[PDB]
């Protein structure tokens, strides 16, 4: 970003992502509704700490010089005039603005001063979430297998990238010729053998990932129906202002139909359970929404 | 041991010494039989007063810790320090769950309101601030003191807060509407400490000062103010009049409080002595050579017969009352 | 102010227009245009040129009418009593109440607010005005001609700049809520950045980038966006034309989205500046990594 | 407002008088909603006064009005006179009606 | 869609499907309130509930204090007419989000269906719409579910028949409002208050007449007292038209007579041209409730005494509106 | 002793009027506001 | 920002708290009361007359 | 108390650039002090394992450090032939008493808190004054390098262990070796006496008979490189019990604060806790990857620290 971002995430996942990314930099989460926002802002400005500010619909115009970067450089310092007092702006300072309201309107000046980052729910992401949820509910062993497989694939690809980079670095850092020093040959052989072993591990994880995928194909229509149901619920606001339904509402409906379903008390067949789950999904969605 | 007449006695029970700097304040846990002491080494050490053994140190403050307080349940501990921050401690897990900035200078007092949902603090920037426990937001700012505010204390129901300052006055505020109910200016020096009167002492105060029974039945909240002119004054918040002045301390009064039975007044000062006041006759009953240096604070257990005093000699003493 | 500015023809024209008003007695400005177009920056720059001191009210959530009155008293005392040339730059977002507009109307038209100073403030103002009149060489004793001298000093010294976005209904309402805003203020319609301005900004900013392709083939049907684009365009000219097209595409995108009924965010010149900055940084980074 | 109507209700409860409030819909809707609480408290106090098990030798019936315990005389009543056809008048909340 | 016809089971939904962090928004069309339902629910669950009517600054203070107390003590909180404070509603939504309340804490927000209610609050909580029941059968089902079982089954065995007749009269009167110029002359506020007053009147006069006897004669029931009271004070109080009063008198004299205890009494005549609604022969609550549950799905305005074509234009308009609604979210 | 220390801040432009204003401030504080003040001043502060 | 001030024969009696190092610690580390403003003293400051 | 260290650790403090020589506990504060061979003394907070400060006044490797009863002074000895007295309030060296030729091995402040003892390679133990700094009386009789010196609980009796296989107990008033013990198989390295909390526990552990006065008498102990730990009677001079089982040379020995168990370190890279009254506790606990040098037991807290040649100091929980 060039302009400081203004995050819009009703689910709050972007906020926790930002807090986790800047945890090592001691990010402070504050709000415009706090009477002590000026003190926290000045501390972050002076000491260069990352700052996350919520309730941006109550935006404090004291941030206008900070968002506009109206700095004055003199004597090697970077002076920012926060209100009436000058503060030395540390170059490590960063501020993130956030809100949970996707329908909030912003004045044009604020729209100019910030970079809008909108975290909306897509059909593909919702389908993936619903498929993972039903896999965990119905086939927990397959779910944990898939999670371990994903972790292994990530680690293996990271190892492959590191090995390739180290091989290039070793070939580039030689002070002369390869056979002049035996240690270079030792390192190259070690890197190549590690790459071969990791490639074999990648192949075996790939085949087990294939079986994991082929056992999860049965639940794909349920995830598609879930996405359709939610995006029908989200569009119910077009016919009445009162039909405001969040993603957590549909997720609670899904959790109820998966785990709190009476019709799954003694049924053990996977196909029968899936059919019951779909039918009760439609029924419970109608019952709760209507 | 009359359940509302014990007073501390000269032979100390324990002399706990683990702090590396003068002990600022000492408080009792409302529920558990455990004790908390704040000191100037930025540490909050926790002691057991039945057997006098150190338990654990609560660190995280950068500068000297000036005040500590418990909520009614005893599950949260609020501490303020010289580094301009207020920390809320989960006393079950002993981790700091929230740090609150916003004061412009040394924060010298902190108190959790009786409902337990708000924290009131006084600082050197001449302001008193209110903080939500759940969110940590500053929600109110009581301005009006002309100097460093030294203490803030809410009354029993939390509708009133009293404060003392270097401006030699004591102000009683209204929590709901921020107005200054009274301004108690009779001390000839800086007011160090304040304390509210428990309801168990209302009748005793009324019949000791000769105050006639009001038609309401509520005598009106009573307040105390120890100050650096070596005197203790009892006030009537409703009328703003000083009911009595307690003379006898040889130096600046540092802490003052009532006996839980509301029959005596316990105070400590920099004259190295802890004094028990019989405000019935406006005289001092017992004088204890408490510490070998200035005595900074005292606390009196609500039910158990124990008195604890911190001091600048880095020692915390527990007194059996008999 | 250490913020870089890209200069094009409209910027020079606008700074000249602003400089014209700042040199006139009771010269107030009403700048109208999209946010992020540089109205406040240009006003501050020109005020620096003419020796004016830029004053802006520090509005916040708890700001009320009394704070605005105190700020007005400070500005008037500095401008009239101390004989200081002040550019009072005030934005539409600073108008939290209609009382603000009433005070602004009275100050813009008459040059003084009759009830702004009262009691102790009026006495302090009169003492300061007597000191200032003594400094200027005038012998004034009674309060009437002292206040007259203060009003003349404020008229000669204080300049008020109003910046607001071009809202048709907002403009119509302001034409009646603040009549002096349209009679005592010179209205400059900055507007949005034109296609020529966007092209000039893109050409100037991306000049340091290579963007050179000798074997570039000019298409038969060139998607001309900038009217004054040379007929045999180079690679750099085509790139800048594409950037201008991107900005206009966002404008049309918001138009279509608002037509259907969705919520749209205004596209400002700051969006174009971020776009060109990102283009330069990404070009440099990708070139360096590939090399 | 809420305070003035509460004080009038306290006076009527203590005196034991009938309160006829003409043009009751001239109050603000929020004020009508708030006043509904005091009206409900007074009516509940009157209702618990009428049960046979109540004895005048016991404690008198009181209701919470303006954070005070106010004795409610059995003789009091609240009457509101309204013209619903006037446009611009407030609409009484369902809990008050 | 058969669940929608049954009375709303607030007990199960509040107990299980509602998290303490989610406010229970109970929006109601004008003329209906959900306050009584929640007070009854709290009474039946032996749960303390704090009810606060929004509209005063001290009202907001009490609301804040009650919420703060209840999120720790696990009690219930009512805030009524919250649609009159939209900004404070936004503040409350912001407060509710960052909260870890007790497991049994419940917050009920009673508003009407108002466009000024904040959208974020609507997304935050779970909405329940309270409105006229869809038909006569649903209206009688709601009436019978609201009245306690012990209240109907008192010493006189004829009390159940009187309660069923009163429920039928209430349903017929309230369903005629859907046809505004035909059913009545204007939209009257016939609601639960009128039904409760009528039930109390029936109880009082039956107790006055039947001095605790197990059975009473059909002619000894104070028919004139009930008819006059319900035509003058309870239901006829809201009526300001002479012809609406005439219609109400006609309905009362058709329903509340000693002939209503006959086995061959006709509640409605020629509903579909041949069949007519028949007086149940039961003498207890359960028989009448079973008869109500056995009512046919098909309902026509002839059940109300209105012509069958009184609903043709309304049904056509509703069909066109449904088509438009389906086409508005494609 | 609880007294408030007051010291006049002199400079090159410090004249008699500034000293009179400082005296007015000190006297107002110590006579109207009942404030104990220790007015410390050096011989170098006596510019006239 | 180390500072060099010439013409000390016209010494301005405002440096007296600065020259005497009349500061107090805590509440902002080193605090200097330059006249009426509670300036925060930078440890890297030095003045030559 | 049954405080016993557990194999899991809490902090492994590593700030020293040279092998650690001794570790002690502050009497009152939550402070642990470690002396190493890089001529520096480091200060740690054992509760949270945070480095605090270093005292870098010494010239050569620092050998032994000791606090006084009040914990306000720190006496240190090094190979630079000097004894440095540290003021623990300001952490600045205040008095550097010279003399005592060749490497100084041990140092100790007797509880009276006004005088110091010290042992060195010059085959003598000296007696200094804290207040002034003059060596007033010198102890002679050891024919070799004296390794460790430890006084009593009231500043009257002194024991010194040396390479000459003799552990001679000395008297302040008479300056005469009233008890001389030469019975160890190989070099004696560490000594530590018995607290009064364990005097009663020795009667049933050994079967010794009380004298006419009835007191069991002052008690001794001396560890030696012969892998044997032996506890001794100061009053008589005869053996109570020999503790055998250490793999390598033992370097540190001390008693449990409760006076029930024996806890010691050695060059066998492991910590060994031994019972003597019943020979039931024989827990062996590895501590460091290299030789382990010294250790200490907190008087009241459930903590023990160990210093090792691997330039690392470790803190163990007592459970
Ligand atoms: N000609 C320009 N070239 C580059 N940046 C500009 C230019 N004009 C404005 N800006 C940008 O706009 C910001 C200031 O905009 P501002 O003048 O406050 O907008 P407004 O006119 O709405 O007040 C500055 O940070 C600057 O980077």
């Amino acid at each position: 970003f060039n302009r400081y971002p203004l995050i819009i995430d009703p689910s709050g996942q972007a906020t926790e992502f930002i807090m986790n990314e800047y945890k090592d930099r001691k990010i402070t989460r504050t709000s415009f509704l706090d009477d002590a926002f000026r003190k926290n802002l000045e501390s972050a400005l002076r000491f260069g700490n990352p700052l996350l500010v919520q309730d941006v619909e109550s935006y404090d115009p004291v941030l206008n010089p900070v968002l506009n970067r109206e700095v004055r450089r003199t004597g090697g310092r970077v002076l920012i005039t926060l209100g009436d007092q000058d503060i030395d702006l540390s170059p490590s300072f960063v501020i993130f603005l956030s809100t949970r309201d996707p329908t909030v309107e912003f004045p044009p000046d604020l729209c100019s001063r910030v970079t809008f980052v909108n975290f909306t729910v897509t059909r593909s992401s919702l389908q993936s979430q619903c498929l993972n949820e039903v896999l965990k509910a119905e086939r927990p062993d397959v779910d944990e297998k898939r999670s371990d497989l994903l972790k292994l694939q990530g680690e293996f690809q990271l190892r492959l990238r590191q090995l390739e980079k180290s091989l290039l670095q070793a070939l580039n850092e030689v002070k002369g010729r390869i056979l002049d020093d035996d240690t270079i040959i030792t390192t190259l052989e070690n890197l190549k053998r590690e790459a071969a072993e990791v490639t074999r591990k990648v192949e075996e994880t790939d085949i087990v990932m294939q079986e994991v995928e082929t056992v999860s194909q049965q639940y794909l229509p349920l995830s598609t129906a879930c996405s359709s149901i939610y995006f029908t619920m989200e569009s119910l606001k077009q016919i009445h202002f009162l039909y405001q339904y969040s993603l957590q509402f549909f997720l609670d409906i899904y959790h109820n139909v998966l785990y709190e379903n009476p019709n799954l008390k003694g049924v053990t067949d996977h196909t029968q359970r899936l059919s019951i789950i779909t039918k009760d999904l439609f029924q419970v969605a109608f019952n709760r929404v209507a | 041991r009359d359940p509302k007449e014990w007073i501390p006695r000269p032979p100390e029970k324990y002399a706990l010494s683990g702090h590396r700097s003068p002990v600022t304040r000492v408080i009792f846990h409302p529920v558990f039989s455990v004790m908390v002491s704040a000191s100037e080494d930025a540490t909050i050490k926790v002691w057991d007063y039945e057997t006098g053994d150190f338990e654990r140190t609560l660190k995280g403050h950068t500068d000297s810790v000036q005040d500590i307080s418990f909520d009614h349940s005893g599950k949260l501990l609020a501490s303020c320090s010289a580094d301009m921050t207020i920390k809320l401690w989960d006393f079950q897990g002993f981790e700091c769950i929230r740090t609150m900035h916003g004061h412009d200078h040394n924060v010298s007092s902190v108190a959790i309101m009786p409902n337990g949902d708000h924290i009131v603090s006084a600082s050197r920037d001449k302001t008193i601030k209110m903080w939500e426990v759940q969110t940590g937001y500053c929600v109110k700012t009581f301005t009006g003191h002309r100097e460093w505010v030294r203490m803030v204390r809410p009354n029993q129901d939390g509708t009133l807060i009293a404060s003392c300052s270097n401006d030699q006055t004591v102000r009683v505020w209204v929590v709901a509407t921020k107005e200054c109910k009274a301004e108690l200016r009779e001390h000839e020096h800086v007011v160090e400490c304040i304390s509210w009167a428990p309801e168990s002492s209302y009748s005793s105060i009324s019949e000791a000062t000769g105050s006639e029974t009001k038609k309401s039945g509520k005598p009106g909240p009573f307040l105390l103010s120890g100050s650096r002119d070596k005197t203790i004054k009892m006030w009537d918040v409703s009328t703003g009049m000083c009911l009595m002045t307690l003379v006898g301390h040889d130096n600046w009064v540092r802490g003052v409080l009532f006996h839980s039975g509301g029959k005596f007044i316990l105070s400590c000062a920099d004259d190295k002595t802890l004094r028990v006041w019989d405000y019935k006759n406006k005289r001092c009953m017992k004088t204890l050579n408490a510490h070998e240096h200035f005595v900074t604070s005292l606390d009196f257990h609500k039910t158990a017969p124990y008195v604890v005093t911190g001091s600048v000699d880095q020692t915390v003493k527990v007194w059996e009352c008999r | 102010l250490d913020v870089p500015l890209v200069l094009f023809n409209e910027v020079l024209d606008h700074v000249l227009r602003i400089d014209r008003i700042f040199r006139q007695p009771q010269g107030h400005l009403l700048l109208i245009g999209v946010s992020g177009a540089g109205k406040t920056t240009l006003s501050r720059f020109v005020a620096w040129m003419n020796g004016l001191s830029v004053y802006q009210i520090k509005v916040h959530r708890k700001y009320t009418g009394e704070d605005f009155d105190e700020d007005l008293r400070t500005v008037l005392r500095r401008s009239g009593c101390k004989n200081e040339k002040i550019a009072f730059i005030m934005d539409e977002s600073n108008v939290l109440d209609s009382g603000f507009l009433e005070r602004m109307n009275t100050l813009l038209a008459n040059g003084e607010v009759p009830g702004l100073f009262e009691g102790d403030e009026y006495a302090t103002l009169m003492t300061q005005c007597k000191e200032g009149a003594q400094k200027e060489g005038l012998m004034l004793d009674s309060h009437e001609e002292l206040y007259k001298w203060f009003t003349s000093q404020v008229i000669r010294n204080l300049h008020v700049v109003f910046t607001m976005n071009p809202s048709s209904e907002g403009l119509k309402d302001r034409a009646a809520t603040s009549p002096a805003l349209f009679n005592r203020c010179v209205l400059n319609w900055f507007g949005d950045w034109s296609t020529e301005a966007l092209y000039q900004v893109g050409k100037e900013f991306t000049s340091k980038m290579d963007l050179e392709k000798p074997n570039y083939i000019v298409p038969d049907y060139m998607p001309v966006v900038y009217d004054k684009l040379p007929q045999p365009p180079s690679h750099r000219e085509a790139i800048v034309n594409s950037c201008v097209f991107v900005h206009q595409t966002l404008h049309q995108a918001n138009a279509r989205l608002a037509k259907r009924g969705g919520r749209t965010m205004a596209i400002t010149p700051r969006h174009y500046l971020d776009f060109i900055n990102h283009y330069a940084n990404l070009f440099h980074e990708k070139r360096s990594e590939l090399e | 407002d809420f305070q003035a109507m509460g004080r009038i209700f306290v006076g009527l409860c203590q005196v034991g008088a009938w309160g006829c409030f003409d043009e009751f819909n001239r109050l603000e809707e929020r004020m009508l909603s708030a006043v509904s609480q005091q009206v409900q408290c007074i009516q509940e106090a009157l209702r618990e006064h009428s049960n046979p098990n109540y004895d005048k030798t016991s404690a008198p019936i009181t209701c919470e009005l303006l954070n005070k315990q106010v004795k409610v005389s059995p003789d009091m009543a609240i009457f509101i006179t309204m013209n619903p056809g006037y446009a611009g008048r407030s609409n009484l909340p369902d809990n008050l009606k | 869609m058969s669940i929608m016809e049954q009375p709303l089971d607030l007990t199960h939904i509040v107990g299980t499907e509602v998290k303490p962090n989610t406010p229970v928004l109970m929006c109601s069309v004008p003329g209906y309130d959900a306050s009584g339902h929640v007070e009854d629910l709290a009474a039946e669950q032996n749960t303390q509930i704090t009810s606060i009517a929004i509209g005063s600054a001290e009202g907001f203070n009490q609301a804040d204090k009650a919420i703060n107390t209840a999120v720790k003590s696990g009690r219930w909180v009512m805030l009524k007419n919250v649609h009159l404070a939209p900004g404070w509603l936004m503040q409350l939504e912001k407060k509710l989000h960052s909260l870890q309340p007790h497991a049994c804490f419940r917050l009920f927000l009673t508003m009407e269906i108002n466009p000024k209610v904040p959208v974020n609050l609507l997304r935050a909580g779970r909405i329940f719409v309270f409105e006229p029941p869809p038909g006569v059968k649903a209206n009688m089902l709601r009436t019978f579910s609201s009245i306690p079982v012990s209240r109907i089954c008192k010493s006189p065995n004829e009390r159940a028949r009187l309660y069923f007749l009163l429920a039928w009269f209430h349903a017929i009167i309230q369903e005629r409002l859907r046809y505004a110029p035909l059913g009545w002359s204007k939209k009257y506020e016939f609601g639960e208050s009128d039904l409760r007053s009528a039930c109390d009147t029936v109880d009082t006069w039956l107790d006055d007449t039947a001095k605790g006897r197990q059975n009473i004669s059909p002619d000894k029931i104070p028919w004139s007292a009930l008819k006059t009271l319900m035509a003058q004070s309870i239901y006829g109080g809201r009526v300001d038209n002479e012809f609406d009063q005439r219609l109400l008198n006609t309905f009362l004299e058709r329903l509340f007579t000693t002939r209503s205890f006959d086995s061959e009494f006709k509640l409605a005549c020629k509903v579909d041209g041949h069949k007519d609604i028949q007086m149940p022969d039961g003498i207890r609550r359960e028989e009448f409730v079973q008869w109500v549950e056995l009512l046919p799905d098909t309902q026509t305005p002839s059940w109300l005494g209105l012509p069958n074509n009184a609903e043709r234009v309304l049904l056509t308009t509703q069909g066109v509106d449904m088509i438009s609604k389906m086409l508005k979210m494609q």
